[PDB]
RNA sequence: AUAUUGGCGAGAGACCGAUAGCGAACAAGUACAGUGAUGGAAAGAUGAAAAGAACUUUGAAAAGAGAGUGAAAAAGUACGUGAAAUUGUUGAAAGGGAAGGGCAUUUGAUCAGACA
RNA sequence: GUCGAAUUUGGGUAUAGGGGCGAAAGACUAAUCGAACCAUCUAGUAGCUGGUUCCUGCCGAAGUUUCCCUCAGGAUAGCAG
RNA sequence: CGUGGAGGUCAGUGACGAAGCCUAGACCGUAAGGUCGGGUCGAACGGCCUCUAGUGCAGAUCUUGGUGGUAGUAGCAAAUAUUCAAAUGAGAACUUUGAAGACUGAAGUGGGGAAAGGUUCCACGUCAACAGCAGUUGGACGUGGGUUAGUCGAUCCUAAGA
């Protein structure tokens, strides 16, 4: 699917943050808050170059 | 059933066992270091006096910044404790072992600590909440306790041809 | 009954070891705290003493 | 060595066992060649499978 | 081979529409095989089972018995014969599942559907 | 004649195989969070059949030991297999302010081939 | 410090983001203000940093030349096939 | 050299045990790797000729999950304070009653309400998890009971406003 782990609204917390500059899922509240997201070396993410 | 070690003849031995023990993983091993290979009979009356504190369990393993005693001395250490839910927890075992070798018609003053072991169970996941909104794990470490008692009970060499000769020779000149 | 009691107190199990105050207790923490990571304090104003 | 009749980690499984006596058979075969309750029930099927005259007339 | 566009061989889909048949297609699913004598008496092979005919085991463990459908188990697609149990030592007696393709039926309880079912199929009873 | 990532009904694949594939294979847009717009998880596998361990015994009890069911309990509703990190017990060994590695041999333990 | 008024305060109501409100501190506007929060365009943009997954055999370099006015960014000659 | 899938072939391997995993055992390759034995396991899988790709990890303050040393360590030291006997109970520093010592000191640690919460109120039963010790106790768990208006409010009126 071409909006696979692209559903995701997430942005990164900037350098200098003691944690990797991956873009976190923002909200609270719940276990998916402050987890990788839209790398292919993230789980749940979007594959490298994805097949057409 | 599958505990860690067995007895060969497992008709002259009894075993217990208690899982998913709320008490603590590292003063239960002591508790049950300093009981393994004792006789059944003085291992309960030492660990009445234990909770008597007239005698201490020594901590050999799990003892970094603890007290001192001179209850230590019997067992050549410096650092030995008192632990009480421990040796509870092993009192009952070793009282169900007892039970479980009458039934099973064994002598009751020939018994000995041939077996006794101590796992971590999965831990008991309380939380804590700290200061500027953290929150920290608060756990409880669990015991498998396991043990088995046990009755009391009471070549070719090839030679050379050199060598043959020599001992031969020796043969003839001796008697 | 007896054999539905059992059921139900061998399905505890994994919730009382997570030590859940019972069926209602679902509090989920996050994976990362924003205000715990995100922290570049320079010269004036802090966010905590 | 059970056939044949301490401490030790050496245990032999029952599945085991029961592959072994199987084994076993078929060795021996080429070296050759080369209930209460049911009871009762069955009990209880089993064996399930002038005259007088009182008064007179009138009202007592 | 099939031959029609409107059947499919898709093995995910036939096993969701087995395992979500319902009632009355389960009835059909439960057929069991006419016994020799029945086969040569009536003139046709499987029959849907139902719950007061006679049936042999023909295969399992408990081979070679006999006796009358106790219950036809739709929901489990199973089929419970009075004699054939397991027992406990307390007393207990608890039905052994059995599969209608593991049976043969020895006597069939006739009714006026039954017949009917049996002469549009083809057979020739009496 | 053309379009069709919505709806209804079908058939398929050199596609993915539970951290993959839709966020969701499961009471998933659920639980939970936010005043709100919105954000949004984790989570599949006993066994062919619950036959899910009757009964005795120790324990206040959870449970243990016998016994029993089952092909198997090295399948006990923590349930197919059951790796690693990390841990316990047993056995062997080394250790005067790290250990680990390479070349060579001694010692202890252990082991294959060739046996006409 | 102040403590009977430019006083303290509940509720209702009005003002909304290139806007409000401000006895003016670029203060405050839901722990967010040198530009509130939410979703989308969007996998936005790299002068830069970090990383980039099996073996063996054989061959194997480059700061040395001319130029775009000079930095930057490019062309060209040389060395290796 | 090795991995997922595809066409062909070995009428290939397999419940007298496929795949996987463990192994103080054995062999072949310079190596990538390949092969055999033993244990465990329980249903699928491989050699060769070719086709194909989401095909090989030690690093990315990498992602998700799991686990150590630290460590039985830091700590559980604000709000003056507890003690005796009996009962209950397997178990009592913490439950109940009695006996004592104290405290809030009417701007209360008292008696009611507004916002908010939604059954937390009360009875019976009851301890696996929670009450950072304990627990026979509880705002916990299980089953129920309980809120009665012509006069108290809403309902009606209008205020800034909508
Ligand atoms: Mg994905
Ligand atoms: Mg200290
Ligand atoms: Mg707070
Ligand atoms: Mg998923
Ligand atoms: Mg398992
Ligand atoms: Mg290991
Ligand atoms: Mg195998
Ligand atoms: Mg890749
Ligand atoms: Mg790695
Ligand atoms: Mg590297
Ligand atoms: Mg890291
Ligand atoms: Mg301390
Ligand atoms: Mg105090
Ligand atoms: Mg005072
Ligand atoms: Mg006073
Ligand atoms: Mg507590
Ligand atoms: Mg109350
Ligand atoms: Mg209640």
């Amino acid at each position: 699917s071409e909006k696979a782990g692209h559903q995701t609204s997430a942005e990164s917390w900037g350098t200098g943050r003691a944690v990797a500059r991956i873009p976190r899922v923002g909200g609270g509240g719940t276990g998916r808050s402050g987890q990788g997201a839209f790398g292919n070396m993230c789980r749940g993410g979007r594959m490298f170059a994805p097949t057409k | 059933a599958r505990y860690g070690a067995t007895s060969t003849n497992p008709a002259k031995s009894a075993s217990a066992r208690g899982s998913y023990l709320r008490v603590s993983f590292k003063n239960t091993r002591e508790t049950a270091q300093a009981i393994n290979g004792w006789e059944l009979t003085k291992a309960q009356k030492y660990l009445e006096q234990v909770l008597d504190h007239q005698r201490a369990i020594p901590f050999r393993r799990f003892n970094s910044s603890i007290g001192r005693t001179a209850q230590g001395k019997e067992f050549g250490v410096t650092k030995a404790r008192w632990p009480a839910k421990s040796v509870k927890f092993v009192q009952g075992l070793l009282q169900n072992a007892a039970a479980n070798a009458e039934a099973k018609g064994l002598d009751a003053t020939k018994l000995y600590v041939s077996h006794i072991q101590v796992n971590q169970a999965p831990k008991q996941r309380r939380r804590t909440y700290r200061a500027h909104g953290r929150i920290n794990k608060y756990e409880s470490s669990p015991s498998h306790i396991e043990l088995v008692v046990t009755e009391k009970e009471e070549k070719v060499v090839r030679l050379t041809s050199r060598q043959r000769g020599r001992i031969a020779a020796q043969k003839r000149i001796a008697a | 009954r007896s054999k539905a009691d059992r059921m139900a107190k061998m399905e505890r199990r994994e919730r009382n070891r997570h030590a859940k105050q019972g069926e209602s207790d679902r509090h989920n923490a996050v994976s990362l705290s924003k205000h715990l990571f995100s922290g570049k304090r320079g010269v004036g104003k802090t966010d905590f003493r | 060595q059970n056939k044949k009749n301490s401490i030790t980690t050496r245990t032999l499984s029952k599945k085991r066992a029961k592959k072994i006596e199987r084994n076993l058979k078929y060795a021996t075969q080429r070296k050759l060649l080369v209930s209460s309750l049911t009871l009762v029930k069955e009990a209880l099927w089993s064996v399930i499978d002038q005259g007088t005259t009182l008064g007179g007339p009138f009202f007592p | 081979a099939k031959q029609s566009l409107d059947v499919s061989s898709d093995r995910r889909k036939a096993r969701k529409a087995y395992f979500t048949a319902p009632s009355s297609q389960r009835r059909v699913l439960l057929s069991a095989p006419l016994s020799k004598e029945l086969r040569a008496q009536y003139g046709i092979k499987a029959l849907p089972i139902r719950r007061d005919d006679e049936v042999l085991v023909v295969r399992g463990s408990k081979k070679g018995q006999e006796g009358k459908i106790s219950s036809v188990y739709r929901l489990k697609f199973a089929v419970q014969v009075d004699k054939v149990t397991k027992e406990k030592v307390n007393g207990a007696s608890v039905p052994i599942n059995l599969h209608p393709s593991k049976l043969v039926i020895t006597k069939l309880h006739l009714d006026k559907d039954r017949k009917a079912l049996i002469q549009r199929k083809g057979g020739k009873l009496e």
